[PDB]
DNA sequence: CACGTTGATTTTT
DNA sequence: ACAACAATCAACGTGA
């Protein structure tokens, strides 16, 4: 399969895009209630259900950004560290610090995922998300459980007074669906290893996740087109349609369902698609990229060449 | 000022008529608003596949359900009176279903939109409102005489 | 004839048809005299004026204002007005700054004027900017702050020092600068906003050239 | 369809426009979290809730004047590049620069959307464009989400001390609608489905894009005329009394409404109207649009032609 | 109206003035976002708030002279070329060129807007227009926008360096009015058709119209007159009386206030007023003016037949 | 009323009355205006149907539910030995409903007319200028005290 | 008054 | 980047 789609890519990246887009439909399942907040509450929003059947409106979580594209990054970063093609003492030539004037201007993560210094400069992210919501509905995917905080003593009381660390949090469920569209822009085929590599490698997502938020990301399909298709949102409310408004069912039955409402918006795109990777060609693509992977000589060699053209790039483009 | 400086009441007001912790214990915030938490618990929870009242009536079967597990020095309708088990478990009973009229029919219904969302993004915040309010009542009512 | 030839010429063109623009200029605010010297820098595309024309241009504006009260006052303010805020701020002329590091608090002043609601007071804008000039301060690197990296004095005096400097800047700002001159509007404001600046640069150039020879 | 409007364009651009503009009525609905900004807060403007019944003031979003025409723009450049009509590097002979002296100066984007820099001279945009505003009010349709930025071990504190970095920034909820009017003055039939392909093909608007932003345009009507149409903020005013103010409706219905209040505005403008394409006949040119889009062998050679007219125009009333 | 209007005309153009003014009352209220501007700022001068009562100084903005007829003269002209009646390619005998020589000296543009270049003499306009003012304070009635503009790659730098490419524009409010009177001397029928025709028609006037400033002209009265009424300023200081400053109020409330200070104002005037065409008989007269405007057959003649008096006054008593 | 404007001292000095540090400490700027930065989150991010009052218990409780989680150094109520702790708080929660007053009446409703998208626009003077007007104040008072 | 007719200068770091 | 304007405003001679 990928020996075939090489063809499809740039041979080097290039100075500004020229339409060659790679779309990664894929559903996120919740496992190990996942937490989702910016202020101190689960991000929700009302929303219309569904898109010409369903029209009553619904509150659903949403997957605000960046926590689902800095999961994947960071996890990307640490397989540069781990390859040796990127270092974290401060002594070496080839540092990359994550976010700060110390940051690297030509490792893969900064060439695709983007970065700013001032100084230095800035390079606009190749790799293009939006924040996700939930096929169902909020009241029906969430729960808040109590937390508290004791001595080591099996009490909370030090001096025979209360200490009163007792709060609750709320908690996203398991089996929640997350359907959801990220993108790439004009990358070589070693660049789309990558990202792919962390859109299947990356499993923790949102707050604490030293406890919890562990979620199974299926991919649905692989659309090279000259442009962009549609949002997570309307992927999301042409499910719920499809679905019924009847949301408990199976994963696998859930996922082929998303494989065919993708087919049919698709063909209401006004853009050219070079290749469509859904259903047995998608499960044959996945399998020569887990072998990749797996094999230490090869996933060396592809991401050894990425770090080269990413260096071309940063020498020939971008921040020198 | 009356349609919602009543509720800036009813909010806790509605409450300390069934439960009451002595916060010169420095309880925590969620030991204090525990009522309310049960109560918008119960309305973030469910559609309006069933009706106000059904949630009204089905809330306060909550609530008489979670008290059991607290000690009785919090349940000052069982502390401040002499009489019968079974008729104070009816006034006890009956203080929650009209605490939960306030929060299902002004405090949801009218408030918070009557659009689970909206009160949703508030959660923290009308509890902060409950924290504040029962501290305002109580340390007057304690401390007024200094 | 020698600020006609900087600005509103051409090197073989000396476009005399435009002298009655340059004298009505000249004579409707004083600070047009440093507007056209800028003019000049921008067609001989040079950055920032030579020592001789710090001198040249102020000695004109000197001179064409010298019969007027309203202009004396003005050129008299201009000077005072960067003379307060080099008491706490001074970037090294040496270093080749640009004409926006050596406004940075007059521009923090002005924006400051025209940002906020017409509705709010003399005495509230003059805390919001010097708070806004105090936070600016804060961000650039301490050998531009005269009054915090002189570490010869207890730090609590440098901070007291360097508050009431920010203060009495923004003061004559909100009182002189927009009360008494532009008569408390903006719009009277935001048509001068470019040549205050300009007056301002090269009042910060005359008095950082006349504080160099006088140091010895 | 398509093949009944080619009579009504020019055959080639002319030097003057000779008063054929062709209007295209779009809403322009959120899809997730868009950021509209200016000065560091989402823009936003008090204006007249609608036009005749409810005449309170409100306070509404703002769509900044060029915020809809350059996503719009860079899309179509894109495309371009894409069936290489125009190129990125600087050594070959069909270059254009955007926002700089190296611009082709007789290129589609050139031609249609304007140019301004050197001694080649000018040229002013062909399609017009005004700010959009939200149809409902500002404290309705927007949220802020605080962000942070850990290092990359999971801290705030990396010194042993905070990085202090915590702050917030403003949204507009999904959902959320702007009417707009497109324009386009005196253009070909290739420069029409051009301009047409922009509007439909863009997908991202704002800060952010790489991240957030997506918006669904829902084009309502062409209308083609002897003149300009109403302005953007008369049509969400109109739009806004005859919903009474309830605009929490489905997005379907919001449309429909939109392309029966535009009608009736259009009866109420001096202007001959020698097309106004809406409903049945709307939905089957978009389509034929799509089927344009979608195909290669008819864009390469629709947008190929239209190079051929704006490099004609170029050397004949343009740049040279 | 028409049918009884066409009796106060002259029959065809006089070389003298004979009387026989015609006083458009509009209120221009902004749309969206205009610049009006020269010398880099928005213009503006400092007047009396009102004329009696509120008698302190306020600055306002200024709808320079021009910026209020060169949308007008040229909206006109494309209407022209439209319906044939003038072109636009050289070697045509009905070219006009705009502000040069090979200006017609034939066409309404020409004889109603006026001319003065090359050979062949100068006419005076017989549209006569002023400066017009804001009712409201500069300060409640514009706002300063950042705009800036990266490279295509998304980014301000493209070698590491800054572009730096960023700067403020100060734009006039939404709902911000504009009171003022055009005024015709000496036109037949059908030049009051065709100069109320560019003031109904037009909808764009300050600079940067391909993505800024729609306007709506509300035409509050019509009044025949032996001679010139008041001033735009004083119509603006009476206005702003008669409201007490509280300018807050809808569109419709302000146009019915318009109308009874310029009828209040009309009696003070030492002018013999034919006629003052008001309220239910101008929004009678605005429909069968609109009935002209959207009919291809009454236009085409209408407008014809003033090409014909307007190439008899030049052969009569212009340019031969 | 005339308080449509001059109000940054009388928005400080409210707050200095129930929460302080020195500048000889020389803490961030987050902390010093923290009172202030509750109060103007709170207005901003709830529904704008609800009346003043209940912005008023609703912010009040979100700083006090705050400046409870730092040492007793920085209140300058809680710390006064002169009086019995309950009743500090009798004093401490009546200053924080006066400040709360102020900023929901004279900063919110008269100085920005009550309208959330002028406020969201000049926050950051609105913040900058009351850190100045703190730090003018705590370094004069150290100075006519000695 | 009423017809008709058509050439010239030298230059602003 | 790049324009600061563009035109027009007799002087006779000859015959009736």
């Amino acid at each position: 399969m990928l020996d075939s789609l090489k063809s499809q890519f740039q041979p080097s990246f290039p100075r500004l895009a020229s339409g060659h887009y790679v779309h990664f439909l894929m559903l996120r399942h919740s496992q190990s209630f996942p937490v989702f907040q910016t202020d101190g509450v689960l991000n929700t929003t009302r929303t219309q259900a569904g898109l010409l059947e369903k029209t009553d409106q619904l509150s659903r979580l949403v997957m605000f950004k960046r926590k689902q594209t800095t999961p994947e990054r960071l996890a990307g970063r640490e397989l540069l560290r781990n390859l040796g093609l990127t270092s974290a003492d401060k002594s070496a030539k080839n540092l990359c610090e994550y976010n700060g004037e110390g940051s690297c201007k030509q490792c893969p993560d900064c060439i695709l995922y983007g970065f700013a210094i001032g100084d230095s400069g800035s390079e606009r992210s190749k790799v293009y998300s939006d924040s996700a919501f939930s096929l169902g509905a909020y009241e029906q995917s969430h729960r808040s459980f109590t937390f508290n905080a004791p001595f080591e003593g099996g009490t909370m009381s030090e001096a025979g007074v209360m200490r009163s660390a007792i709060n609750e949090l709320d908690h996203i469920l398991p089996e929640v669906t997350f359907p959801t569209v990220e993108s790439l822009r004009d990358a070589t085929y070693e660049g789309f290893i990558y990202v792919l590599g962390n859109l299947l490698r990356t499993k923790r997502y949102g707050a604490q996740e030293s406890r919890t938020g562990t979620m199974k990301n299926h991919l649905v399909g692989i659309v090279f087109a000259d442009g962009e298709i549609f949002s997570n949102l309307h992927l999301t409310q042409a499910l719920y349609d499809q679905m019924g408004g009847e949301l408990n069912k199976p994963i696998s039955e859930l996922c082929e369902t998303a494989a065919t409402v993708a087919q049919d918006l698709l063909n209401k795109e006004p853009v050219r698609k070079s290749e469509l990777i859904f259903g047995a060609h998608l499960d044959t693509l996945l399998q020569e990229v887990n072998d990749i992977y797996q094999n230490d000589a090869e996933l060396t060699k592809l991401l050894g060449s990425l770090y080269q053209q990413t260096q071309d790039y940063a020498t020939e483009f971008g921040a020198l | 000022m009356t349609e919602k400086l009543k509720l800036t009441k009813r909010l806790v007001e509605e409450y300390r008529r069934f439960y009451q912790v002595e916060l010169s214990k420095k309880p925590s915030t969620h030991a204090i608003l525990l009522p309310l938490s049960k109560a918008l618990e119960q309305i973030l929870s469910v559609p309006d596949d069933w009706d106000e009242e059904e949630l009204i009536l089905q809330g306060s079967g909550q609530l008489q359900a979670a008290l059991d597990r607290q000690e009785v020095y919090t349940r000052p309708i069982i502390k401040d009176k002499s009489v019968a088990y079974e008729t104070r478990q009816l006034q006890e009973l009956e203080a929650i279903q009209i605490f939960m009229t306030t929060c299902v029919r002004d405090l949801f219904g009218e408030m918070c939109k009557g659009d689970r969302a909206i009160l949703q993004e508030q959660r923290n915040r009308i509890k902060s409102g409950a924290e504040f309010a029962y501290r305002l009542l109580a340390l007057e009512a304690q401390q007024n005489q200094n | 004839y020698t600020l006609h030839l900087a600005a509103r010429s051409s090197p073989p063109k000396a476009r005399w048809q435009d002298l009655p623009k340059t004298v009505q200029e000249v004579m409707t605010d004083v600070l047009n005299v440093f507007a056209l010297a800028e003019q000049g820098l921008r067609r001989e595309k040079r950055d920032r004026p030579y020592e001789s024309e710090v001198t040249e241009y102020w000695q004109f504006a000197e001179l064409f204002s010298q019969g007027n009260i309203v202009m004396t006052e003005k050129l008299k303010l201009t000077k005072r007005l960067v003379e307060e805020y080099r008491r706490f701020y001074q970037v090294e002329l040496s270093k080749k700054p640009s004409t926006h590091a050596i406004l940075l608090p007059l521009s923090k002043a002005l924006e400051q004027i025209l940002s906020v609601p017409d509705d709010w007071d003399e005495e509230e804008l003059i805390l919001q900017g010097s708070g806004q000039l105090q936070a600016a301060l804060d961000r650039q690197e301490v050998y531009t702050r005269p009054i915090i990296k002189d570490k010869s004095v207890a730090y609590e005096t440098r901070q007291l020092q360097e508050l009431e400097a920010i203060q009495i800047f923004m003061t004559t700002c909100v009182r002189d600068l927009f009360g008494e001159m532009c008569k408390g509007d903006r719009a009277i404001l935001q048509e001068q906003r470019n040549r205050i600046k300009s007056g301002a640069e090269f009042a910060y150039r005359l008095l950082a050239l006349e504080a160099q020879q006088n140091q010895n």
